Order: C-alpha cells, then structure tokens, then sequence
C-alpha cells in the first residue's frame, strides 16, 4: 500500500500535489498544465508547441546560456512536452536540489523573454521538425488518425501546426497565449520522491503565488467532437513495413464506461514478434498472428481526451499479401467482444489490469506523470482501492453492453501507410465490424 | 486417435501384469504378420503425416534422422512398385524398430493440448 | 538492501510501501564468462523455457493471471532475470526462478525456433543505433577476449545446444546466482530463497578464461544504417574519478531544445551531432569513452578533434565551478542508477557476488579540481588509444589522426 | 615492343610469327587514381556497351564473326582492355577501341541492368578466395586511401552515372592511353591508331588525389567462408630486391604432391595450409605481403608464427645456393610476366604511361646473400606492420603477437 | 505498330515542307478534340503498356517520371468513374505534355529490332 497523496490549494487556485517515497533519493517536481494544442484556433495553432522552445530560449533574469548553466549545475534535467489537452514542464533532481528547480521552473513559465530574435532563430528548427517527424512513422499514423477521425475540427489539428503560422507566429501571440492559458486554476505543482509536501507548498507560495487567475475558474478536467468514418491511405511502396491503426471513437477520462473499455482493450492485447513470451499469450487475436506470421506487432489502444476518445489498434506488419487476414482477423475479435465475451476473458482481463495499473508507477518520473495527469483530468488523484472497485465492477454484461454500442457495426476510422496495396477499400474493412452469422 | 492417447492406453495395459501377459505376445504376432518389415519401414514411418502437428515433429526430427527416413520411404515405394519384398539388410529386424519420431510428437500433442486446457481457463 | 545467506545461495532484499516487488536473480554468467561467444546471450533468452514442472506456455499464461512482467538482459558481467509483480505473489515467483535453475529442459526445437530467432531479433534492433555498434566494436578492440569478448549472439559463429547446456551447468550453480528483491520483505524472501533453492548444485564460481589484457587499435565497421565514431582509452586502474569526468565531459542536454554546457555538448555546435562520454568500470579494468553519432561524416569528424582537444583541455586545467557541477551531474547520475530496477539489480549483484561494496550516492566522492585534471591528462596522454569507427568508414577519423 | 607515337596516342608493337594478336588498351585509370570508390572497377565494365556508331549487341554479334575474344580488368595502377584476334582483323578492333573512347553512350539502363550486377558478380567471385580478401584489406590498412581505395566497386558504396561520366571523361584522353600489340605489325599499328584516336579529347594526366602514405594496422574480416591472413610490410621506397626476396621465401610448390624447399613452403609441414609471398611495386610505394589461407584458423596462426620467424631467420643469414635460387625463382617469374598477355600489356603500359622503363627477364640482377638478408632484415624490423585476418577472426593472430 | 515505325512516318511528315503545312494543323486539332488533356493525361500515357518492350521501357523510366506517371493515371481513373473532367492545374496544357516515354520506348525496340535482324545474318 503506497503513501497517500497530499493535495494542497493556494489563495490563486494553483493545486499542490505531492507523493513521498522515503526510499528513493531524487526527486521530480513539475508543474502538469490543464491546456495544450485544442486551445488554439486555426490561426495560432502551432503556438503552444512554439512556446514550449521558446520557454528554454531565456527568461527576463537568466539568459538562454544562465539557464543552461543553472540546470547544469542543478545536476539534474528538465523536461517538457506539449499535447492536444495537456502541457507539463517538469525536473528531475537532487533530494536537496529541489527549491532550485522549483525556482527555475516558475522563471521560465512567468518570465520567459520570447525575444524576437529567438522567435525568428527557432522559426527555422521548428520548420526543419515538420521535415523529420516523417520518420516516425508511429506518430505519422496516430496525427493522420486524429486529423480524420476529428476532421476540421480542433482535436484533429496537429500540435506543430501548419508551415505558414510556424512563419507567422509572433511574440504577441505567444504572450496572448500563455496569458489565457497558463492560469492558476489550470495548473497543478506536483512533487514525487523524495519531496516534504510542506516544503513544497512553501516552495509555491513563493514562486508561483503572482500567477493570474482565469475570470472564470470551471474544474480541473473539464472540456462537441463529431468523430467522422474515414481513411488516409499513405501508400508507399518502397516501405518494407505497413503500419494500420483502425479505430472507433472511444471514451472519456470521466465517462462511466471508462473501465469497461480498459477491460476490452485487454482482452484484445498487444503482441510483439520480438519479445519471447508473446507467442504464448492467452490472447486469441495474439494466437491468430503468430500462427500465422500475420504481423511484426499490434497494439490495442484506448486514448481519453475531456470529452470523447480513440479506441482502436495499431498493426505493423511485412507480411504484405495478407495484410487482408491480419486486418479480417483483428476485426472479427473485435466482433467476439459483442457476441461471445463471456465471464472467461473478462475475469482474465480484470486479473491482469488490476496489475497493470499499478506497475507501471515504477519511478519518480512516472508517479508524478500519474498524479498530474489524474489531477488535471479528473480533478483528484484517485486511490488504488477505488480503482480495484471500479475494476471489479465490470462484468461480462458490461463488455458486451459497452462494444455493443460502441464497436458493433460501428464507422472506423482508418490509416494505412506504408506497402498497404493488400488493404482493401473503406467497406470491405468496415464490412467486417459486423458478423452476418450473428 | 492422437499419438499422446494411444501411448497412455499402451502404458496403462504395460502396466498390469494380467493385461501385459495377455497382450504383448498378441501384439507381437500383429506386428509380425503386419508385414511392414518386409519392406524395409520402421512402424513410425507409417504414422499419418499430413497434419499440422505431424509436420512440426517431423521438422524436429534431427537431420541424420531425417535423411535416414526419406531413404526408407522411397526404397518402400520402390519396393511397392516392383511389387517386391525387402531381403537381406533391408528387413527391419525387430532391434532396429525403434520409436524415432514418437518423442517428437509426444512433445508438440503436449504443447498443443495445454493450450486447449488454458484457453479454457476459468479464474477462481 | 539488508544482505543474507540462505541455503547458500545470497539473498538481498529492501522493503517499502508499494504495492509492486521486483524479484531479480543475478547471475555470474555474463559475456565476460562466456565459454563459447554469445553463450551468454542465448542462456538469458532460454530462461523461463519449458521446465520439467512447467512449461514456458503454462508460465506464460499463469503470469498474465498475476499481472507480472518479464524482463532479461546481458551484460558483460551478470545475467539479469527480472521479475515485476504484486508483493502477496512472491512464493510463486520464487519457485519459478528456482524450476528455471533447476529443472530448465534445454531442448534442440526451442534453440532453433524459439531462443535463437529471438536472440537475433534483439541484436538487430540494437544495431539500428550505430553508436552501440561503435562502443561494441570499441569494447572487442580494447580487450580481446572477456570484456572483448561479444555480449550478444552473431550468426558468423553459432552456438549449439551443448554450447549452452555446459555453460548452464556451470552458470546455474548457488555459486554464481544472487537474489535481489526490491520492495520485498527481506524475512520473507530469506525463508522462501532457503526452501526453494536449496537442491541447487553448489558448483565453482565461474571465471574468465585468462586475465584482462589492454590493447590499442581501430575497428572500421562498414554499415549503411548511420555513422558513429567511438574514441575509448582503456584503463589499467580503474578509479572512481572517471565518472566525475565522465559527467564533467558529459554530451547530453540537460533541458529541452538545447546544446548543454557541457565541453562535449558544445563541441557539437553547428552539427547535427549527438556525443556522450561515459566510463565503464569492470573492476579490473575500465574504458573510458565518447561516442559521437550523426548522418554526416564530415560533421563526425569534426566534432571528433573537436572532442579529443577537450580532454587535453580538461587535464590543463579545471575551474572550482566545472568541478562542482561534475560532482552534482555524477551524484545525480549515481542515484537514478540505484533507482532503475535493471541496473539496480547489477549494483548489489555485484556487491553480492564479488564483494565491491556499492557507493551509495550520499557518498559519491568531491573531486577537486587537480583530480579531474588529473584524470584526464592521463586519458590524452594514453600509449593505447581505440577508435571504432562506423559507417561510411573511408570518411571517418583514424587513431592517428585524433 | 618498338615504343612509338601516333597522332598524340603512345603505341607499342611487337611483330611476330603466329596467326593470334593481341591489342591492349592501357589506361591510366585504375583505383589509386579513382575519385569515387569503385568507379575504375565500374569504368571497366562498361568498356563495350552501347557506343554511338555501334551497340553493345552489334559488336558481341561481329566478335563472333571474327571469333575474337574480349578481357577486360581492373588493377590499381591501370585499367587494361585486351582483345584477341586473328592478324588480318587487325583493322576492326583498332576501330573498335576508337568507339569505345571517343563514343560511349553511357546510358542509365545499361549501368542498372548491365554495368552493376556484372560488377557484381565480379567481385563475389574473388571474394570466394579468403586470400584474396586478406590481400585487399591489407592494402586499404597500409595505405588507406590511393592504393588503398578498393579495387573494386562494392554495395555500400554505389557508383552513380555521373561518377563513371566525370571519370570517363578524365581517363578516356590522349594522355591517359598506350595501345600495346603482341604480334601486330608495329608499322602497321602507329598507322591506323593515327587515323582512328586523332579527334580524342588531349585532356590532360589523371593524378592520385593526395600523397601516398604508410600506416601499419590490423583488419579484421569476418567471413563464414574460409580463413587466410595477410603479414604485409609496407615498403617506402620499392627496391628490386624484394622480388628476390618475395621468391626466395616463395611458399608455393615447384612440383607436384610436394611441399616445396622454400622456408615459408616448409612452415606448413603437417597443416593442410597455404602461403604465397609477394611484393607489389606501386612506383612510389610498395607492400611486401605473406598470405596463409586454410581450413584451420589454429593452423594458420601456427604457420604464422613460422613465416615470421622464417623472414627473421633470412635477415640473419641466407647461403650462397639460395641466393642463387631466388636470382633463378626471380628471373623465371619475370619472364613468364612478360609472357602472360594479362600482365604483359601493364608491363609496358607502365612504361609508355608513367615512363619507368622494363627490366627485360634477361637483365634481372644477381642480388648477394648480404644483399637479400639487408633486405629481409629491414622488414622485420619495420615500424609499421600490418595484417589482416579473414574468416574466424577471434582465432587469428593479431599483430602484437607477431 | 510500333513506335518507331510512328516515329519515323512522323519524321518524313515533318521534313517535307508541304506536308508538314497541311498535317500539323490537323494534327493539333485532332489532339485537342482527343481530349485526354481534358483528363489530365499526357498522350505518352495513353500508350498500350502490355507487352514486354513496353514494360521494359516503363522500368527504365527516372523515378520521379514514373512517380508522376502513377499519378496522372490514378487522378484519371478517378475522374473517369466520377464522369467529371479535369479543371484548372488538372488540365495538361499544351507545353506539359512531353514526350517523355518515347525515347526509353525507341531504345528498347532499337535493340529488339537489331536482334531480330542479326538472328537473320549471313556470311558473306
């Protein structure tokens, strides 16, 4: 049984939350910020990417080379990343080097320079990334999933934005944006590891308490996307490896179907040609593709946002003439969830996720990627016993109800990239969410 | 019928003394007037083998073995269609009728039917 | 983490307040040990294959029942089988670490089918960096044989099945294995230890064939998949000083978006280069190395003369500032070290299985700034310099050149 | 070979009794001078495809018709393009060169489906000799760049159209080119090159880019298809002496299921074990090598051991009988050089090309035994040795053992 | 018929001053009532591609020709099945539409056609 989390608020609205582990000697505190990429419009959208460069670029006391000496001489790194609901800039260190880093912190979030000219320096690397993502071809497939499943809308926007406001994006819009979105009610101080909640509070009354409140403070976690059935097809036949992801629109942090669709996603599972034990997974998609050598990998997935999700899976494979088995097989298991789960798979699921939940939390990094994340989502951290009822809630009545409603005969979407010639056209995968038999 | 029951049946009467003492000698004579022999096979050769199972065993044959099986089944063939019987060293005696291949089967039929019991598994 | 014996066998375990233990058997049995090259890599991908009492499958889908996790690797010192789980299912993970010791059946299909396609596969996702080539290559040039020897299996000399049933005669022994339980309750892990592994063979300690000898040279491994270039100074007295200058050096960014402060980190200014010096105790030796990637082999070559004069740098003189900052970056370094439960599973291993007592990281050494001049002036002024060279070779630096 | 000039084109002909000729293009444009790796070796190769005034396919129907034969090759020094005909036909194949030089289409097609996969073949076929290996990666270790780029082309390194056109251009000009006829009138000859290479470009000398420079080393080859190793001693300035030397250690059998009486051939009594000296004048540099090839990588480094001691042996006394052996080894190996058409076209190709004039077999000098021992002593005891190891290259000597 | 007969029918046109001033106003108008340019096509594509020369040809294209190629024939087949027609940068205009199939096309059948004849020679 782990240590309670200690939860704070200030006098502006700023949560400080903490979880100690008198076991470890680092510490990582950071501040985990309810906005991201879907705050912008189609003007500045690009913005809160930028100013996540710009945050290291200096601030009104240290320059770029102070800032780079200081963290240096912390011992230390800080880390930062930027996605569609969700902003966080945290840093790793030193039990005793953790009012530095606070400090730190709180410079380059309340007192970031955005000098013209590092604007215009940085205008160009931004622009150099729009070029080198191309490689990733994981996160190729997953922007091109959003940009269709929300189509024109801004949870489809990417989070590097267009090449035109990347030439466009000023000082001022930078401002204007941090000014709207870096509120106190927004943001949350989290510590984990070696850290004293009460010095943390201090540490935040002392930096961060001349943070602007927004005029209207709504919850943490709080948001209509319209999800459209669609493809991208990205052929290229000169790639060895075709990467699919197939998804439905899924559920949200609060939804109450939250983890009944976990337990589906399990019950799918992920496989790995390259990892020893996946040939012996209970899995029956899992047995299928390895028998079989449908696929290098797959990847169930179950994505959340404020008000709607991704629920789908992710396939790599070389097996170019039967990318139509793996694609008709992954589908009729997806079917099996509608009409034959039985208490079986769901108990097996529960089993393994009650588990899972738990051990992914295996350093300060991750604990503090939990608790920000479940307090900017959800508006509290919540306890491993609340989580094992709402596990234990599920039933097998539950699964079938849930993918009944939300996978059978349902629209996809759907990206292929990569020698995907053998993937056939939008109705005949979308023919198989069904089973005439049933 | 899976190699995995008939070996277990097998054991199972090997074991009773009454049964084994009633049994083996008429196995004995079934084999003799089986004739395989005569063609040069040994009785795992005659196994079926256009199954899943029998073609990973038979993959998992050491290669020596292997060779050694190929050369049996074409000589029976030649045998057959001469319609000739085998003569001299090329009798199977009854010491060189080893069970070559029924390890390997023994150990696919386990793997194949432990996974038939845990894909029914029922958490208690 | 309190050390004990039980049956034999020394068992090191540290409670805490999670739900999540992680039990880890290390083994003497690294690539150092390896009687034949890539032994060692083959043994750590036959555990938990099919054991007398239970079957690789049955193990598989009783631990999806647990929710535990597996993981293994090699070094070229230990093998590394980790466990992750919930604390109430200890006993079992005990019993299956002992029936893998034990009772592991080695058989000629799952070498063929299972271990070593597997062993393959994780070679060539290795070998997509072309800097872990470089420091492989650095490693085999410097040593020879033992450390010199190859930590992962190659398919140019292939390992058999009595390959790895000798080794794993000698290898599983209660000589050569060491139990660490991180958040486990060590009364506990000492009762269950005692009773499961207690029928394991005592053995010998294994040992490497012959003594760890230096050499100097160049490897030019001709890929097409990236350049690298490591430049390594092997070490005759390993000291703790090099990871003061390891860190000092550094290479990597400490912050996003950015260079670093770092002689190494700034010596990339201008490329579209990567660097990173790091040193390698093997407790009879060491390497010390800075290993450089990136698309251009002009760029490489620069950021190589670039690095080589930041040493000679570095052992003229040293600044109060630079050796603080080298304490702070290699206490830190230290603790996320015995934080990772991969690495933390090493440290006390070795603790347990040799007797190099661990540096906790509250007692990393200040090193002032004569001692880290010190220490690099010995490394720029080496009889024994390696270079590894990776790529498009013709266009990457020479020893003789650096 | 009366030595002359025809419209700017050196010319060199030897009239005699026999219905066969030989013509042999000489181009200055083997690898040391190549600016592109592979690019002589890929030039070569497209000697004879498509020219304007006649294809590929048309000239291979006409050599029918005449029942002439082509060869073609690559060496460091030289690209040699030697074809074989009856006398009369002497006219054609003077007209056929001129095309090939004045006219090549060089087209994309032929380079992709022709050129290349050719090439290809080429090499595999040399690489199926481990020795071969062991000699080539002697040469890139002792020189590195000049005579140690690659001879020929290789997959990690594609030679692109434009490549083989800028070379082309350079090599194919009156100043890179000697034509050399065995058995063609010499009269006849200077006659119909004047009238067929007069509009070639003059162009200007082809140069190796950089100075030759010597380094010793170790390279490292693993191959799953044979073993040899290379000792080679780079030579600063090449002296005759060494073919005395090369043929007084010689290492090959002079007669039939014997070992032979040469100290290197008596290093493998009781190894299946080859060895073959041999010295390579370059000009301005030479290497003087010793490859052993087996099935045995302990046997090898075995005959290793003794070839060394053996060249160590010969620096402290060689008898007068085996000086006089290696004058009567040495001048038969210069004769039957001048003889094979291959090599004799280089010979003189060197003379009309560079200007070093011919040591006819006959003038082959008599060195003493101080003469020859000076020699071997100064080898080994160089400061720069090389070897390469091919095949089970963690059983093969390396040089500090040696 | 081949390519090269066209080729060199179309030369002898265009040599002859008459000829020329009476076929080449026809043969642009005819091309325009085509109308393939109206489908984005250029005429090179419009070339039967099912026979060995021509699928030699097609592999010696330059990759970007025969990325471009890909291109305007799935843009066509696209406008074909939705009875639409090009509009705007779609339409090939007169300056775009390069031949630029016909001189991989000639080499192959200059090669094919000079085997065929020197599988016909006679010695003299």
């Amino acid at each position: 049984v782990s240590p309670k989390t200690r939860t704070s608020n200030l006098k502006n609205g700023l949560t400080i939350a903490s979880e100690s582990n008198p076991l470890v000697q680092t510490a990582t505190v950071g501040v985990w910020i309810d906005a991201g990429s879907r705050n912008e419009n189609a003007y500045n959208n690009g913005t809160a990417h930028f100013f996540e460069h710009l945050a290291f670029k200096g601030t009104d006391k240290r320059s770029q080379h102070q800032l780079e000496l200081d963290i240096e001489n912390m011992g230390g790194h800080l880390n930062a990343y930027t996605s569609r609901e969700s902003t966080v800039y945290y840093a790793k260190s030193f039990k005793d080097d953790v009012p530095k880093s606070v400090e730190i912190l709180a410079d380059i979030l309340q007192h970031s320079k955005l000098a013209e000219s590092a604007i215009d320096r940085e205008r160009e690397v931004i622009t150099r990334e729009l070029e080198e993502v191309n490689k990733q071809y994981e996160e190729v497939v997953f922007d091109h999933l959003h940009a269709t499943a929300f189509m024109n809308q801004p949870l489809g926007r990417t989070i590097l934005g267009p090449r035109e406001n990347i030439q466009t994006i000023t000082n001022t819009e930078l401002r204007k944006f941090i000014t709207e979105n870096y509120t106190a009610d927004r943001m949350v101080l989290v510590g984990a590891g070696a850290v004293d909640h009460d010095a943390l509070v201090e540490l935040a009354e002392k930096y961060f308490s001349h943070l602007p409140s927004s005029q209207s403070p709504v919850p943490l976690g709080t948001p209509i996307p319209n999800f459209v059935g669609s493809e991208v097809r990205l052929r290229d036949d000169t790639m060895p490896v075709a990467h699919i992801a197939i998804a439905v629109e899924g559920v949200s942090w609060t939804s109450e179907d939250y983890y009944t669709a976990l337990v589906a996603q399990a019950i799918i599972g992920n496989y790995d040609r390259a990892v020893g034990t996946s040939r012996h997974q209970g899995s029956r998609l899992s047995n299928i593709v390895s028998e079989n050598n449908l696929a290098n990998s797959f990847q169930s997935f179950s994505t959340s946002y404020s008000d709607t999700g991704l629920w789908g899976i992710y396939l790599t494979s070389e097996n170019t003439t039967q990318i139509d088995d793996l694609v008709h097989f992954t589908l009729k298991e997806w079917n099996r969830l509608s009409t034959s789960v039985s208490n079986l798979q769901v108990e097996r699921a529960k089993s393994q996720l009650k588990a899972g939940l738990l051990l992914s939390l295996d350093g300060t990094t991750y604990v503090a990627e939990d608790i920000g994340r479940q307090l900017t989502t959800l508006g509290r951290r919540v306890t491993p016993a609340e989580v094992e009822a709402k596990l234990e809630a599920v039933t097998e009545h539950d699964v079938r109800a849930w993918a009944q409603k939300t996978l059978y005969d349902k629209d996809i979407a759907l990206v292929g990239l990569g020698p995907i010639e053998g993937l056939y056209d939008y109705n005949r995968i979308r023919n198989d969410m069904s089973m005439m038999r049933w | 019928a899976s190699i995995t029951s008939v070996v277990k049946t097998s054991e199972l009467i090997l074991k009773s003394p009454l049964l084994s003492k009633i049994v083996v000698p008429l196995a004995k004579t079934y084999v003799k007037f089986s004739g395989y022999r005569q063609l040069g096979f040994k009785m795992n050769d005659l196994i079926i083998e256009e199954t899943p199972n029998m073609q990973l065993a038979l993959r998992r044959l050491p290669p020596t073995e292997s060779y050694d099986r190929v050369y049996r089944l074409i000589r029976a063939t030649q045998f057959s269609l001469s319609h000739k019987l085998a003569t001299g060293n090329d009798i199977t005696k009854p010491e060189e009728d080893d069970h070559y291949l029924i390890p390997y089967i023994l150990d696919v039929e386990a793997e194949a039917f432990e996974k038939d019991a845990l894909d029914n598994l029922e958490v208690v | 983490f309190s050390t004990a014996e039980a049956a034999g066998v020394k068992v090191a375990a540290q409670d805490g307040q999670s739900p999540i233990s992680d039990l880890s058997v290390v083994l003497r049995g690294g690539s150092r040990y390896a009687t034949v090259p890539g032994v060692s890599h083959i043994l750590e991908k036959f555990a938990f294959q099919n054991t007398v009492p239970k079957s690789a499958l049955r193990f598989v889908r009783e631990l999806e029942l647990f929710g535990g996790k597996l993981y293994t690797h090699t070094t070229r010192e230990h093998i590394v089988l980790r466990t992750q789980f919930l604390k109430q299912d200890l006993p079992y993970f005990v019993d299956a670490f002992a029936n893998v010791l034990k009772e592991t059946k080695f058989q000629q299909f799952e070498l063929t089918e299972r271990v070593a396609p597997v062993a393959e596969l994780d070679l060539l996702k290795r070998e997509s960096d072309p800097a872990f080539t470089a420091l492989e290559a650095a490693h085999e040039v410097a040593f020879r044989t033992g450390l010199g020897n190859s930590v992962y299996a190659q398919g140019y000399s292939p390992v058999t099945l009595e390959d790895v049933k000798e080794f794993a005669r000698q290898v599983y022994a209660k000589q050569n294995v060491a139990v660490v339980g991180n958040n486990v309750v060590p009364a506990d892990l000492q009762q269950l230890v005692g009773t499961a592994f207690a029928d394991l063979q005592e053995g010998s300690k294994v040992t490497q064939a012959g003594t760890t000898t230096l050499h100097g040279g160049e490897a030019r491994v001709r890929t097409s998949t990236g350049n690298a270039l490591t430049i390594a100074l092997p070490i005759a007295e390993p000291k703790p000083v090099y990871h003061a200058l390891a860190s000092f050096l550094g290479g990597p960014a400490s912050m996003p978006w950015s260079v670093g402060a770092s002689p190494l980190a700034q010596a990339t200014v201008g490329t579209h280069t990567s660097v990173k010096a790091t040193y390698h105790n093997y407790g009879d030796a060491g390497l010390f190395a800075i290993t450089i990637k990136g698309d251009s082999p002009a760029e490489i070559s620069q950021v190589a003369h670039k690095a080589v004069q930041a040493l000679k740098d570095t052992g003229a003189e040293v600044t109060e500032e630079q050796a603080a900052r080298a304490y702070a970056k290699s206490k830190f370094a230290a603790a996320e070290a015995f934080e990772n439960p991969d690495s933390s599973a090493s440290v006390i291993g070795m603790e347990l299985l040799s007797g190099v007592s661990r540096i906790a990281p509250e007692n990393v050494q200040k090193f002032t700034p004569a001692e880290l001049s010190e220490a690099a002036a010995q490394l720029s002024a080496s009889a024994k310099p390696v270079v590894a060279a990776v790529g498009q070779v013709h266009a990457l630096p020479f020893a003789d050149e650096l």
